[PDB]
RNA sequence: CCUACCAUGGUUUCAACGGGUACGGGGAAUAAGGGUUCGAUUCCGGAGAGGGAGCCUGAGAAACGGCUACCACAUCCAAGGAAGGCAGCAGGCGCGCAAAUUACCCAAUCCUAAUUCAGGGAGGUAGUGACAAUAAAUAACGAUACAGGGCCCAUUCGGGUCUUGUAAUUGGAAUGAGUACAAUGUAAAUACCUUAACGAGGAACAAUUGGAGGCAAGUCUGGUGCCAGCAGCCGCGGUAAUUCCAGCUCCAAUAGCGUAUAUUAAAGUUGUUGCAGUUAAAAAGCUCGUAGUUGACUUUGGGCCCGGUUGGCCGGUCCGAUUUUUUCGUGUACUGGAUUUCCAACGGGGCCUUUCCUUCUGGCUAACCUUGAGUCCUUGUGGCUCUUGGCGAACCAGGACUUUACUUUGAAAAAAUUAGAGUGUUCAAAGCAGGCGUAUUGCUCGAAUAUAGCAUGGAAUAAUAGAAUAGGACUUUGGUUCUAUUUUGUUGGUUUCUAGGACCAUCGUAAUGAUUAGGGACGGUCGGGGGCAUCGGUAUUCAAUUGUCGAGGUGAAAUUCUUGGAUUUAUUGAAGACUAACUACUGCGAAAGCAUUUGCCAAGGACGUUUUCAUUAAUCAAGAACGAAAGUUAGGGGAUCGAAGAUGAUCUGGUACCGUCGUAGUCUUAACCAUAAACUAUGCCGACUAGAUCGGGUGGUGUUUUUUUAAUGACCACUCGGUACCUUACGAGAAAUCAAAGUCGGUUCUGGGGGGAGUAUGGUCGCAAGGCUGAAACUUAAAGGAAUUGACGGAAG
RNA sequence: GAGAAUUUGGACAAACUUGGUCAUUUAGAGGAACUAAAAGUCGUAACAAGGUUUCCGUAGGUGAACCUGCGGAAGGAUCA
RNA sequence: GCGGGAGUAACUAUGACUCUCUUAAGGUAGCCAAAUGCCUCGUCAUCUAAUUAGUGACGCGCAUGAAUGGAUUAACGAGAU
């Protein structure tokens, strides 16, 4: 659930696909792609009723490189978020690290402005 | 803790100990033959130590053919073999002897010869 | 701490207990960091004083320079008997790669005793050694004469810049050290510092070591001839040696140079950060399941746990004195680093919790965190403008304010609408906020505690019993009596509120995004999955009988079988094994494995509308069960072919291939050992990404089959599972190739050069052959994979 | 009333001596094996289809590398 | 029932292997100085006031060898150092 859902909008930039087809509903998914949104990673998004879950719809535009889950939910610090963003993101300066803070999930730039730690989820760059 | 059984890097030397050098009273002096791509007899002795107390056979080069380490000489052991790996023309020996040294000084430095030391 | 008595517990695979090894930390080295390796000097803590024992003295000792008895050593002795313990300093002997004087002193600091002042082998100093770092460093100037090669410019006549040689060259200047004199500070001692003048001596206090084939800057000539020699690696030396040896000839560093020790880096080669397993070393034979590790999912606060960020100590900077960035002292702020454990605040992540609920009867009663939007204020950024210091708007973040709102019920014809009520409790203090001086109430801030009701429990209400507290009436002042309030126990009607137990539906939308994830019931269906009991056919062999006379083998041959009638042809009878065809590019079983036909017991998979319990799940060391063939034990059976064994042939030999015979095996029941190049050389489970065939279910308003028409079909559309597989783009890789062995997670197994070695030894299992677990000395410098060219073949065209 | 010395009794700590058991090191009759090293002996096993295709596991037998029974693999081309 | 003579490897020292004669044709796995050994106080280590037993091997086998069988291998005795 964690492991192919990255890699599935990932493959979808790669080709270039406009619209990626992607589908579940509880409450671990959305926000982040807000935060993708504000920063200009992704496009628009809509629901889709179903019969059980949910449909999501999401709009790209062609700016993912990688996007990927970190498996395990490590600890991240208010000082060392960035020994994991050397080796998550070998680009610095572009690209993020999404933290799952105790702030809600946001940014990981975002956590240390508000001053909090946390977990992750995942890089984009 | 959690590793796979690692072994630390051994020297194929048979004295131990923490020193860099070693005295030794001698038994013979040996001229043995070598391995198969190289001919000539080249000298040996062997040292047999004091602290340590092992046999061992170690090179002797010299420019003194039959110099002067005899059966009851207190001539003093390194490495070269400890240090890189063990000689190829004559196997066995990877310690060389060292000239004029030791508290006795008995063993003779290279003869015949007026370049400079060694 | 110890004993008596009583109970039988305590510890342990989260590693007891035992064995081996070891002082621990601040810290030190190396590295980019992660980490790995160490615990010298310094500083802090513990433990020890020849060995073993015990005690006293004392506030402190079971006491290094204290005491007593005992033992071993060496020593003295009038032989009666005594006196000793350098793991304090200097030194002696022995051990060893190896490590310094039987020096000086109380000045200074500090400790010990009213002060004076005395003691200190503490300490402050000296001596010894390139032991290392550090600086001076292995030497460098102004001027002139002459000769040669290269380059710019040139009026070609020369001129400029510039240095491997050269000259009794000239002017000299210069340190380090000694010596005489002057001047200075502390002294108990050894060696005195600094500046200037004059004279004298020595001279930057003699430069060596290493390398020159590649790695690794740098070649030529002689001499020697596998000798003499060098070797870290690969190698060089047996006549033209850039590798030996000497020269001259070069390179690199230098008071150090080379070698040896050992740690770390190189090494992503033990991978936490940061590793591989189709063919190079590497997936356990296969299933199953416990401990353990991991966890789909809605709404929540509390509790528990992990992870910070900030403050406490030290250093630098800031301040004062001072020549100073030396150094010392004090106060405050900032910044950086360290010991990793406690408290507290603030937002999480992971972990845990129900439609409903006594009953005639009325069905009764009540409600949500938060998100989001708007407005105001504050902070930061950017633009315009000012020498620079102002202004308007947008956006980020924080705080405050803010209701429309939400809900149980009544009145309404319905309904708009309207009327009423609600949206936690308690305690202490401090701040702000109505009316008053206050009190007090409300809200906010901070804590504690809890988070659908009607069996049950609490409160209200009533009764009764006990206790506490307050007030009044009395008192022969102890106490009694009455009233109010609180708490505890018990009982009953009514009102209101809280726990707990069983069972079932749906999957809605906001925080990782095209998700039905586990077990089956119902109804159809396929298959060589299994065991047993039957049955049938062909071929072979044996036995008996008829008709008929030589065969069988091979490259040729013979052993061998036949006139005592063979081969054979037919008939009849018997015994065992196997199932041609069908048979496949087929199906089943988790793998091993599974082929005539029929019957019985009995298992698993896939499909279809659904129905249905509601994370029940995944994976899994140990552990348990199963096991092709070969082998073993006991009892049977032996048709068809045959290891071992016996003859014939072939050959130089032939203990083989070949031919004639033949034993154990091969078959069967029970029991055992348990392996295979046990195979897809590819672990299991779940999600993403273009293209066959076999089985199930549905459709083909059209056509065909065909007379119980069931055609199950023909042939075409799909939709699902297995998916012989073929073929291929993106993409990956060292490549062949793969089509995931691309690529991803959760979890488990396994690899760290070849030989020695799946061996040695112990444990464990076995009846025995043997299995399982499982190294080192030592040897060596490579073993190995993918891919190419060419010669050759008793290979083909 | 006190001190020294002697005798008896109680309880504690550790040593010393003897016996049994286990581990380690050295000496060692004796026994089995390996590695390196020139020449040899016997056969041609492996290597081309090496003129019986090899190798591995397992069992029996032989002066000898070996030969034979049974199973499997490509480590023989091609997906046997 | 299961052989002789002759020649042969750096160097002390030995015969792998080869030839020749003879006969019907010339032995494996495993072990050795014996209830069997002329030769022999053989040859070596350890033990013992001497110690050849205890126990450690040597090779110099007068004359070891798989079914009236080699070989694996626990229990038991008025039997043997």
């Amino acid at each position: 659930l964690l492991a192919d859902a990255l890699n599935a909008i990932n493959n979808a930039e790669k080709t270039g696909k406009r619209q990626v087809l992607i589908r579940p509903s509880s409450k671990v998914i959305i926000k982040f792609l807000q935060v993708m949104q504000k920063h200009g990673y992704i496009g628009e998004f809509e629901y889709i009723d179903d019969h059980r879950s949910g449909k999501i719809v999401v709009q790209l535009n062609g700016r993912l490189n990688k996007c990927g889950v970190i498996s395990p939910r490590f600890n991240v610090k208010i000082g060392d978020i960035e020994k994991w963003t050397a080796n998550l993101l070998p680009a610095r300066q572009f690209g993020y690290v999404i933290l799952t803070t105790s702030a809600g999930i946001m940014d990981h730039e975002e956590a240390r402005r508000k001053h909090v730690s946390g977990k992750i989820l995942g890089f984009v760059y | 803790n959690y590793k796979k059984r690692l072994l630390g890097t051994a020297f194929k030397s048979s004295p131990f100990g923490g020193s860099s050098h070693a005295k030794g009273i001698v038994l013979e002096k040996l001229g043995i033959e070598s391995k198969q791509p190289n001919s000539a007899i080249r000298k040996c002795v062997r040292v047999q130590l004091i602290k340590n107390g092992k046999k061992v056979t170690a090179f002797v080069p010299n420019d003194g053919c039959l110099n002067f380490v005899d059966e009851n000489d207190e001539v003093l052991l390194a490495g070269f073999g400890r240090k890189g790996k063990a000689k190829g023309d004559i196997p066995g020996v990877r310690f060389k002897v060292v000239k004029v040294s030791g508290v006795s000084l008995l063993a003779l430095w290279k003869e015949k010869k007026e370049k400079p030391r060694s």
